[PDB]
């Protein structure tokens, strides 16, 4: 709810380059945005649309710069016998970063093989650890052709573990059974040799070829990491969207020996169960939870007829090893809710991680929607607390695809709250939404005396002779926050006397100086300090003016932050928390 | 008595070569049988294989020119969807067109049938659907189908728009541009164009396509023999099946 949608940072790249197809952060110092442009023309000799990964800075006005992973053209196997084919290789289709490590891959990279003159899409990745940049193509092996790893498309999805292992998905291995490959980042860089095209890694974890019934499964279509057997080692989660006869599945493998741990199965044909997966602890128990996207799931409408809205299943990892699974349906037909699922970290710093789910083809003009969901002790809040809308219309072949890729859990402006990058490759854009800091308010309301005797006429009304039965309304205001936030918080406080009177009943309590039931007051307070209070006198109408003496007179206090004048040095205006009612009530009684 | 439109949409992979040989006179034989059941029968023809892009298709110059260099045999380069014959009353025109077709690649993977089904349902003027007639779309294949974001492997990430894309040669011109349709997109277009979809598929595909048909209104599935020896009976049975919509 606290993402600033009024003034987000808009980064753009060359048209037609699919700038924003993959997005990530970079925290080696200063921090950066990593954007993939897989259809981008580069300076590589003879390479048409090799693709690139761009490093964009937050501090400066856009100014993105391509990261030179490889400036060379196609290596030759022999004279007039090219070894590889880098044109249209889609480099930057997946970008993944961990500290000073950057992993980018080219899933449509083809090569010749070393046995004959073929053109096989084995996929390749470039890894950049600090200074040294190495290539990583675990599917570019001697196990060639579709039966082997010839069509594996390694790097179709990638991820890092917390113990410096790469997880790579190759959906085409073994006649499109798919494959997960995991290598230690140290062995990848140490054994790299630009004259060796098939490097063997000793600590490699890889799934093996299975029976022909498992062909056409697309294991490795998407990947994610998280611990699921309680041993501290991140385990491998991967969508297998064509498995179970297009019912779709999700495989979980142990991150130590590649043994199968758990399976999930879709429940509807051709819903693409497994298109996207994510793993993050959503209910604050330190057990990572599984999010499985099925963007083509069709649910029942009001008329009983199916409608394609997409579905995300939320699986809470129980301590007993089981899973408590619920399901979250999309809101718009054909919007493909669940196409991307980005863990956001704790977007509002309330102690529970949050997640974003994109419907890249929803909203007006099919400009894309991103839904923000907050976690809590019992799990994921099914109702979204914020809706991020795409602003850029489509004048291209592809729709804007706002939300098709996104990344969270990185505090890029050091304000204490994690932020979110949202890619829109159909319009060649990536957008940074910064989290606004969250104000926790402790308001007070005292009514003394709380029992009101109508015969007790103490105060007199200003300007007349008749006294009234009066009492004091004291309201206190106190605020504080956890992140980086200004001192002066400007509050607008409203008080209404006898708000909960019957429909059409007479207003029984009025303020002394105003003869009005409502009172407004502006309060500039500084956070962390003591509570700022204000006293005021209210009175009852004469006993003959109304009959309801038994209904308690509730004093209602409403307060809102001004937002206008509290902006930070970065222009980031704070916001009140959503879980707390921004009001308080206190009642008084009559004798 | 009610007019009937029939569009024969055939898998043309090399495994359908013997199927082609048996259909050589299906047009005249089918319109003879339909003559008993209706006075206005019109049949047409179209064919499909797959999106002609990597990784669904080998991409060396020679393998593109001849995707059957492994048989070794001469076959046509892989193509997405060709709309050969608009539905017509001339059953002999259906015969000679069938006898002139040639099989393409020897695919043993899922195929791009859903692309053709979408084009057949949507291209009203091109296929020739009559306004007040039963629209029967016979899908003849011995393979599973690709759908939706399967084309993401090929770098095809623009969703199907459900519009007609026949490039004057009556070939699907967005085969390499747009994604395979989703089942929800097919349902949407088949219903709007009143198209009854018949899955005439071989034994290994029957149960799979049965499940697809249970999501698609008006769809039925017939167990096709390996050489399409029973396709005539399957069409009549399916027609008489759809002709009596109990629908509880
Ligand atoms: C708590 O603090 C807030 C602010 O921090 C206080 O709000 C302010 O309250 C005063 C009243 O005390 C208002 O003055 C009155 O304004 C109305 C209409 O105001 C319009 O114009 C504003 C001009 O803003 C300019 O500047 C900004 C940039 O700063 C530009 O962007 C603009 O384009 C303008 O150029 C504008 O700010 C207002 O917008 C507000 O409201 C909209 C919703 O409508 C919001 O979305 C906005 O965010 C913004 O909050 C608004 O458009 C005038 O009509 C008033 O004139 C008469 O009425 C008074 C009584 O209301 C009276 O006292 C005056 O004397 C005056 O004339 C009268 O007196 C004559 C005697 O000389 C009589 O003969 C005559 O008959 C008549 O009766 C008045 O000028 C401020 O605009 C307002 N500002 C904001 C930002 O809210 C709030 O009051 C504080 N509350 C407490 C309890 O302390
Ligand atoms: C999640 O979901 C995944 C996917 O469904 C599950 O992974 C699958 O698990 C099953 C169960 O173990 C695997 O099936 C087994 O495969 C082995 C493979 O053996 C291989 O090597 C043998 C030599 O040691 C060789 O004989 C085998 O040859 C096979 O093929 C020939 C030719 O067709 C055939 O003639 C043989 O009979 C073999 O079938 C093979 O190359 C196999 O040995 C196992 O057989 C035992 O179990 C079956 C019942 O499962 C039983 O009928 C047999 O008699 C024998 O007792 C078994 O078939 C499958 O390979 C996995 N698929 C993958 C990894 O993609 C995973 O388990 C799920 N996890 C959870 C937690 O649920
Ligand atoms: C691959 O590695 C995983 C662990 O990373 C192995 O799982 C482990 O399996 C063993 C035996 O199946 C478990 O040992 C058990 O310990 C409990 C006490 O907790 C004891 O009561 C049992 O009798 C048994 O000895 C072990 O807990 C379990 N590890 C985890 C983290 O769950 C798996 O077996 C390995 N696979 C292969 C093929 O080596
Ligand atoms: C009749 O009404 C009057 C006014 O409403 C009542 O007088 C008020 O009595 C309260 C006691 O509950 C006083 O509050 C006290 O203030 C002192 C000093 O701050 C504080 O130390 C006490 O702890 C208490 O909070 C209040 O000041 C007083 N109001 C005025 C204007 O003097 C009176 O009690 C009513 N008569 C009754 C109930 O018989
Ligand atoms: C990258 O550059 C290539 C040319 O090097 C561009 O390809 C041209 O695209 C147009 C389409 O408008 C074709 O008519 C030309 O024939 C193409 N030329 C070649 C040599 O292939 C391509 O459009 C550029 N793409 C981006 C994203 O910049
Ligand atoms: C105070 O705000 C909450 C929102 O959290 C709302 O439910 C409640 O109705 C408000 N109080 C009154 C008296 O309207
Ligand atoms: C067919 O019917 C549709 C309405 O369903 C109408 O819009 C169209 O013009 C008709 N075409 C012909 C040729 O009758
Ligand atoms: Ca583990
Ligand atoms: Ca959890
Ligand atoms: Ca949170
Ligand atoms: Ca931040
Ligand atoms: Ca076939
Ligand atoms: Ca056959």
């Amino acid at each position: 709810f606290n993402l600033d949608v009024d003034s987000p940072a808009e980064y753009s790249g060359p048209e037609g380059s699919y700038f924003g197809f993959a997005v990530d952060f970079f925290v080696p110092s200063r921090m950066f945005l990593l954007v993939g442009a897989p259809k981008a023309n580069t300076t590589q000799p003879g390479i048409v649309e090799g693709g690139q990964v761009l490093k964009c800075d937050w501090s400066s006005t856009r100014r993105c710069q391509p990261i030179e992973f490889d400036a060379t053209g196609n290596r030759d196997y022999a004279k007039d016998d090219p070894l590889e084919f880098k044109s249209h290789q889609w480099f930057g289709a997946s970008v993944r970063s961990k500290q000073d490590k950057i992993l980018a891959c080219a899933p449509l990279y083809h090569w010749r093989t070393e046995m004959k003159q073929e053109r096989e899409p084995v996929g390749t990745c470039f890894l950049q650890d600090g200074t040294k940049t190495v290539e990583y193509a675990p599917c570019r092996s001697q196990d060639i052709d579709a039966d082997g790893q010839g069509f594996c498309q390694g790097g179709f999805s990638i991820d890092f573990t917390k113990a410096d292992r790469v997880l790579l998905g190759g959906p085409g291995s073994f006649y499109w059974q798919g494959q997960l490959i995991s290598d230690q980042v140290a062995e990848i860089v140490s054994k790299y040799d630009p004259n060796v095209y098939s490097i063997k890694y000793n600590n490699q974890l890889a799934t093996r070829t299975a029976q022909a019934i498992f062909d056409d499964s697309y294991l490795g279509y998407s990947v994610a990491v998280g611990d699921f057997n309680g041993d501290g080692i991140d385990d491998f989660v991967s969508g297998v969207p064509r498995a179970a006869r297009t019912l779709g599945m999700v495989y979980i493998y142990d991150g130590k020996n590649m043994s199968s741990l758990y399976n999930f199965t879709g429940e509807q044909m051709a819903a693409y169960f497994g298109f996207s997966v994510a793993a993050t602890d959503i209910n604050g128990d330190d057990y990572a939870d599984v999010f499985i996207g099925a963007p083509l799931f069709m649910d029942r409408g009001s008329d009983g007829k199916l409608q394609e809205v997409g579905q995300v299943s939320v699986s809470l990892q129980r301590a007993s090893g089981d899973f408590q699974t619920t399901k979250l349906n999309g809101f718009e037909v054909f919007a493909r809710f669940g196409s991307a699922i980005a863990p956001l970290g704790d977007l509002d710093q309330d102690g529970f991680n949050d997640i974003a789910i994109a419907a890249p083809y929803g909203g007006e003009d099919k400009k894309g929607i991103v839904y923000i969901f907050n976690g809590r002790s019992t799990g994921l809040n099914a109702v979204p607390s914020q809706i991020l809308e795409g602003q850029w219309a489509a004048r291209s072949g592809c729709p804007p695809s706002f939300g098709y890729s996104m990344k969270g859990a990185t505090d890029i402006d050091k304000n204490g709250y994690p932020d979110l990058i949202v890619g829109a490759f159909g319009v060649d854009r990536a957008i940074l939404y910064r989290a606004r800091p969250v104000i926790t308010v402790n308001a007070g309301l005292e009514v003394y005396p709380s029992i009101l005797n109508q015969d007790n006429k103490t105060c007199s009304l200003p300007g007349t002779a008749l006294k009234v039965s009066c009492f004091n309304v004291r309201f206190c205001l106190k605020a504080d926050g956890k992140g980086v936030l200004p001192r002066k918080l400007n509050f607008q406080v409203e008080l209404l006397l006898d708000k909960l009177k019957q429909k059409g009943a007479i207003r029984r309590a009025l303020f002394l100086y105003s003869r009005s039931p409502s009172h407004s007051k502006n309060m500039t307070i500084s956070r962390g300090g003591l509570m700022q209070c204000e006293e005021l006198i209210a009175y009852l109408r004469d006993e003959s003016e109304f009959r309801d003496k038994l209904t308690p007179i509730t004093i209602f206090m409403e307060y809102r932050l001004d937002y206008r004048t509290a902006a930070d040095t970065t222009g980031l205006q704070p916001i009140l928390n959503q879980f707390t009612p921004a009001n308080i009530s206190r009642q008084a009684h009559i004798l | 008595d009610y007019p009937v439109d029939l569009y024969y949409l055939m898998d043309l992979s090399a495994s359908m070569d013997d199927d082609l040989n048996t259909i050589k006179e299906l047009g005249s034989r089918l319109s003879k049988e339909m003559s008993k059941l209706t006075s206005n029968f019109r049949l047409g023809f179209g064919s499909f294989v797959e999106k002609p892009v990597s990784p669904f298709v080998k991409t060396t110059p020679e393998e593109i020119a001849n995707p059957c260099s492994s048989i070794p045999y001469f076959c046509l380069p892989t193509f997405g969807f060709k709309h050969i014959l608009p539905l017509t009353n001339d059953a002999e025109r259906f015969n000679e067109i069938v006898k002139n077709q040639k099989i393409s690649a020897n695919i043993d993977t899922p195929e791009g049938g859903f692309d053709a089904i979408m084009q057949a349902a949507v291209c009203k003027e091109k296929i020739g659907w009559r306004n007040d007639s039963l629209h029967l779309l016979v899908f003849v294949s011995d393979a599973d189908s690709h759908f939706g974001m399967d084309s993401k492997l090929a770098g095809i990430v623009c969703p199907n728009d459900g519009l007609c894309h026949l490039d004057s040669k009556n070939e699907y011109s967005m085969s390499t541009v747009l994604e395979y349709p989703t089942i929800g997109q097919l349902i949407d277009k088949l219903v709007q164009n009143n198209v009854l979809l018949i899955f005439a598929v071989t034994q290994e595909q029957v149960h799979l396509y049965e499940n697809y048909a249970k999501l698609i209104p008006g769809a039925t599935v017939g167990l096709l023999q390996k050489d399409s020896g029973n396709i005539l009976q399957l069409i009549i049975s399916a027609y008489e099946e759809l002709r009596s919509e109990v629908e509880l």
